[PDB]
This record gives C-alpha cells, sequence and structure tokens, in this order.
C-alpha cells in the first residue's frame, strides 16, 4: 500500500534546529508533489511547506521565513524539513502529505498522510515516563468485568504511545489524553476492560514508548 | 490572503441524520476546495477534492458542492464511525489553507458509568509520590462529578481529570480522576474512596480499597 | 438543405474550451434531428414547433463534449468551469440545446485523455467566446515566464473519460444551435 512516515520529531531548545524526514513507499515517489503539514495541540492544521517532483518549486508559508529548509531525495524517496531557529510556537505535530494530482498540479488534495511526528519546543528537558501498575484490589471488583491499567507518569514531552501485549490487545482499551501537572510534566493512564474470568489465567503487558527520550518500558499488570 | 472561515465551529448530531457543514472563502478560490477529515489522535484523511470529486474508498454518504464561495460540505446518513473533526482547504493559491474545522459529535441513549478505583503501587511508594486513579468507563452522557473522601475527608485541589474523545463505536466517553498525595500523606490513612455521581445513576456510586488490603 | 447531419453524425467531437461552431446560412432546414428526439432538449427564447414557421438570417452550430454533471451549465444563466471558462451562453439566449450520453463513443478503457477542458483564467468568458490560450496561468505574485510549478498550472486538463465511471462522469456530447435578409428557412 501508499505508506509515508514521518521521523525525526523530539525535544530542541528554543533557537536551536531539528531535521525531519519522511519515508515513501508503495508509490512512484519521484512522480508527485509532496507537502509538510502541522497541527498546533488542540488548534487547526497549518499547511508549512510543499515541493515540487523535480524541486523545481519550492514554497513556505509566511510563519517559516527563512528558517525552514524544504528538499527531497527522489533516489532514496524521502522528504526533508530543516527547521532552524525553532520557536515555541512549531510546537506541533508535523505531518507528511502525498498530493493526489499527478506532476506539476498541486491544486486538488493530499491522499496519503503519515501518521506525523512530534516537535516541542522547549527550554526544559528530556524526562523519561516512570510506569506504575494500575491493579485491581482482592475485594474491589463487582461484575464479571474487570479493570486494569498503566500509569504512565512524569514525562516530557509529548507523545507517549501505550499499547497492550504488543498490540494483540485492542479492544476495549482506552488511552487517555495526557495532562499537564504543576510540576511542567505530562502523565496519562491507560486502561483496558477485561472478563474478569481472565485475571487468574492470561497475562496483560502495557508497552510504553517514549520516542524523545528513547524509553521503551514493559509493565506487567497482574492482581495484588 | 485566502482566509477559510468554517461554519458552526462544533455541532451535534444522531446517527442518521443529515449533517451539512459550510466553508467559505475570502475570495474566489473557482471550484478547488478540499474537504478532510481527522479523528483525535489519528492523520487527516481526504474526503472530497476538486468541490465535488469523491476520493476513491471514500462511502457515497459523503457529498461536496460549492462554486467560488460558500463551499458545503453534506453527510446523507450519520453513522456511528463519522465523529471527527471535518476541515476544509482551498488549493486555488498559496498557502494551502485549511479552515477553522467542524467538529461533529454524537448523541445518544443514557449510559451509566462503570466505575473503577486503584490504588498506588508499591513501587510508586518508594519514590515518595502516590497516585490514586478512580476510572469512570464507558459512560453517557460526558457528565460526571468525582469527590475524593480519604477516611471520609472530602478531598479538595489535589486531583486531576482527563476525558477521552467521545468513542466513535458506541458514543461513550471515559474519565480518569487521578488523586495524587506524598507517600507520607498516603500512608497516613487507610480508606481511600472514590466518589461518582451521574444523571444515569439514581444514587452516587463509591469504590473504595483499604491501604495495604 | 442545410448541413444538420455533419454535426451531429460527426465522428469526432471538439473539446469544450476549442468547441467548433458551424455556420449555417442559405439552406432550407429539414429540422428532424432536433424536430423529435437518450436525448437531451432544451431551448431557449423559442419553440421547436415554431422553427418550422420562421426565417433566421444565420444559424450557428456549436458542438463539444463535457461530462454529465456540467451539462446543465450550457444553460443562459448558469455559472461553474465549463460556463465560466469553457462556453459561456448569454442570458438573452435564443435557441435551442441538445446533449446525449456518448460513453460507447468518447470513452477508452485506458482512458480517453483527449478531450479537454479550461481549468483557470483570471475572468469569466463573455457569451460566445472561445478561449484557445495555453499560456502559464499565473494564480501568485511571482510571474511564471512559461514554467509549470507551484501557482504556474496548465491551464487545461484531461478529462479520462473511462467505461466504469459513473453516468455524472461519463462523455455527452452537447449541440447548441443560436437563432439569429432571412435565409435560414
Amino acid at each position: 500500500q501508499v505508506q509515508l512516515v514521518e521521523s525525526g520529531g523530539g525535544l530542541v531548545q528554543p533557537g536551536r534546529s531539528l531535521r525531519l524526514s519522511c519515508a515513501a513507499s508503495g508509490f512512484t515517489f519521484d512522480d508527485y508533489a509532496m507537502h509538510w503539514v502541522r497541527q498546533v495541540p488542540g488548534k487547526g492544521l497549518e499547511w508549512v511547506s510543499g515541493i515540487s517532483w523535480n524541486s523545481g518549486s519550492i514554497v513556505y508559508a509566511d510563519f517559516v521565513k527563512g528558517r525552514f529548509t524544504i528538499a527531497r531525495d527522489n533516489a532514496k524517496n524521502s522528504l526533508f524539513l530543516q527547521m532552524n531557529s525553532l520557536r515555541a510556537e512549531d510546537t506541533a505535530l508535523y505531518y507528511c502529505a502525498k498530493s493526489t494530482a499527478l506532476r506539476h498540479q498541486y491544486y486538488y488534495g493530499m491522499d496519503v498522510w503519515g501518521q506525523g511526528t512530534t516537535v516541542t519546543v522547549s527550554s526544559a528537558s528530556t524526562k523519561g515516563p516512570s510506569v506504575f501498575p494500575l491493579a485491581p484490589s482482592s475485594k474491589s471488583t463487582s461484575g464479571g468485568t474487570a479493570a486494569l491499567g498503566c500509569l504512565v507518569k512524569d514525562y516530557f514531552p509529548e507523545p507517549v504511545t501505550v499499547s497492550w501485549n504488543s498490540g494483540a490487545l485492542t479492544s476495549g482499551v482506552h488511552t487517555f489524553p495526557a495532562v499537564l501537572q504543576s510540576s511542567g510534566l505530562y502523565s496519562l493512564s491507560s486502561v483496558v476492560t477485561v472478563p474478569s474470568s481472565s485475571l487468574g489465567t492470561q497475562t496483560y503487558i502495557c508497552n510504553v514508548n517514549h520516542k524523545p527520550s528513547n524509553t521503551k518500558v514493559d509493565k506487567r499488570v497482574e492482581p495484588k | 490572503a485566502i482566509q477559510m472561515t468554517q461554519s458552526p465551529s462544533s455541532l451535534s448530531a444522531s446517527v442518521g441524520d443529515r449533517v451539512t457543514i459550510t466553508c467559505r472563502t475570502s475570495q474566489t478560490i473557482s471550484s478547488y476546495l478540499n474537504w478532510y477529515q481527522q479523528k483525535p489522535g489519528k492523520a487527516p484523511k481526504l474526503l472530497i477534492y476538486d468541490a465535488s470529486s469523491l476520493q476513491s474508498g471514500v462511502p457515497s454518504r459523503f457529498s461536496g458542492s460549492g462554486y467560488g464561495t460558500d463551499f458545503t460540505l453534506t453527510i446523507s446518513s450519520l453513522q456511528p464511525e463519522d465523529f471527527a473533526t471535518y476541515f476544509c482547504q482551498q488549493s486555488y493559491n498559496t498557502p494551502y489553507a485549511f479552515g477553522q474545522g467542524t467538529k461533529v459529535e454524537i448523541k445518544r441513549t443514557v449510559a451509566a458509568p462503570s466505575v473503577f478505583i486503584f490504588p498506588p503501587s508499591d513501587e510508586q511508594l518508594k519514590s515518595g509520590t502516590a497516585s490514586v486513579v478512580c476510572l469512570l468507563n464507558n459512560f453517557y452522557p460526558r457528565e460526571a462529578k468525582v469527590q475524593w473522601k480519604v477516611d471520609n475527608a472530602l478531598q479538595s485541589g489535589n486531583s486531576q481529570e482527563s476525558v477521552t474523545e467521545q468513542d466513535s463505536k458506541d458514543s461513550t466517553y471515559s474519565l480518569s480522576s487521578t488523586l495524587t498525595l506524598s507517600k507520607a500523606d498516603y500512608e497516613k490513612h487507610k480508606v481511600y474512596a472514590c466518589e461518582v455521581t451521574h444523571q444515569g445513576l439514581s444514587s452516587p456510586v463509591t469504590k473504595s480499597f483499604n491501604r495495604g488490603e | 438543405l442545410c448541413p444538420f447531419d455533419e454535426v451531429f453524425n460527426a465522428t469526432r467531437f471538439a473539446s469544450v474550451y476549442a468547441w467548433n461552431r458551424k455556420r449555417i446560412s442559405n439552406c432550407v432546414a429539414d429540422y428532424s434531428v432536433l424536430y423529435n428526439l437518450f436525448f437531451t432538449f432544451k431551448c431557449y427564447g423559442v419553440s421547436p414547433t415554431k422553427l418550422n414557421d420562421l426565417c433566421f438570417t444565420n444559424v450557428y452550430a456549436d458542438s463539444f463534449v463535457i461530462r454529465g454533471d456540467e451539462v446543465r451549465q450550457i444553460a443562459p444563466g448558469q455559472t461553474g468551469n465549463i460556463a465560466d471558462y469553457n462556453y459561456k451562453l448569454p442570458d438573452d439566449f435564443t435557441g435551442c440545446v441538445i446533449a446525449w450520453n456518448s460513453n460507447k463513443l468518447d470513452s477508452k478503457v485506458s482512458g480517453n485523455y483527449n478531450y479537454l477542458y479550461r481549468l483557470f483564467r483570471k475572468s469569466n468568458l463573455k457569451p460566445f467566446e472561445r478561449d484557445i490560450s495555453t499560456e502559464i496561468y499565473q494564480a501568485g505574485n511571482k510571474p511564471c515566464n512559461g514554467v509549470a510549478g507551484f501557482n504556474c498550472y496548465f491551464p487545461l486538463r484531461s478529462y479520462s473519460f473511462r467505461p466504469t465511471y459513473g453516468v455524472g462522469h461519463q462523455p455527452y456530447r452537447v449541440v447548441v444551435l443560436s437563432f439569429e435578409p432571412a435565409t435560414v428557412c
């Protein structure tokens, strides 16, 4: 299938630089214009930059000025965005988009979008998340449905990803949106409802991934 | 520039209703308006391009119209999986600016929350902080009040709440209430209770545990 | 006899941006191809049952090809990409419009990109205006100088008529007859 995947996101202090990449597969990358689109937490989509198939046409939105530089390597099927003099308002999740209309016509739409990469500009520090099990008590489950989860506390920046049983368990999972604590860090809980009968026989593991800090933590959630 | 103004900013409709979203341009963009759908935490997906051309794979219930200004996106029969945010984006002139967005919500029959309380782990207590989590799962309507009681003492200010976006499958909400105490303060008490009120509940639902048990 | 067979029974039609016009004058009009009609028929300013009793100075036969969703624009007081940028009819248009589905003629399995249509134009077309210019359309603030890129696109695009498309995207051959010494009786 057609596919785009962004990379290079992470923490960067104000004024410093960061380089984003976009790897393409499943289509003729050399024939289509590519775009960068970002989204402020809570706000709407904002177009950043685009580039023609042969790089003869290159654009930037006004909030880019002379700080960012878009480029592409058709031999490597890769799109790039060099971000310099980053500011706090550049904090957003950056999408890489392929243009529907073939060749030099970028007036139709972006059919294919990547999952995006998160960029956070802050004069803070890359803190890793602590993962604690949310186990049910001995006498506290009043139903044929039990609840368990994992507290993912004190990380920076966004985002973190939580999967259950390495992605095999998806039904009934609720990964709550993060909250900004007074300390300045983010914290969220990921829960899942499972048959109460499965507590004694089955194993439940939450898999937390924090790419900016390269943190990967597995935590088995067992009854107390 | 080409400012894109969407109306409404938010709407609430039920499954099967006919939803129409309006998108206006600061100047004429001919017929190159595009519609996109974005789920919370997911990437946007193309629905309509060139004002009226349906993208391959998009259900036929989506349809776009308009020319010059006042473009309209129409969902003939709203389904549970259409809960998202719909953006319009002009492609006549760079920058390919987007609209402010129109968040579509779905309503459903009242569903009382299932309540679960979680004590802090021994691992977290070793580090000086205790977090007590109360889960309100798969409920509608969204309104709920969580009151923390520690040895029958109502807490205040030491709790934070987080609510999921309305589920795309059952149109319900989930809510987490986290009570944050110091390890010293946590170990001074035995009883930790979470009391939940909801318009679907005739009486408040209290889930509690005894520390160390 | 007025050459009406050459317009309707033509093997190849023109694109909507370069619509062909056949000037018909000094002839006896055997109204039979439009007199009775998978044939759409829209008349403006005149009745067909009275056409045999009227003499005109000149009768113009405009022929081109569009898709099904664009036939509604071939009419007086209509807006759209076809009406504003390809073929416009005046508000006091005196004549009839004929259109029929030609999916069995102008649609190939691999796509028939031969038929074209004008996308971008700086202003709207006057009634009965034909613009065959292929200059790179300037949409932005920088000049184009014949360069196809960002904000400098080709003003013409292809229809890509495939038989597996919906009725709204299938080719429709349109014949617009305008009724202007009176010699066409």
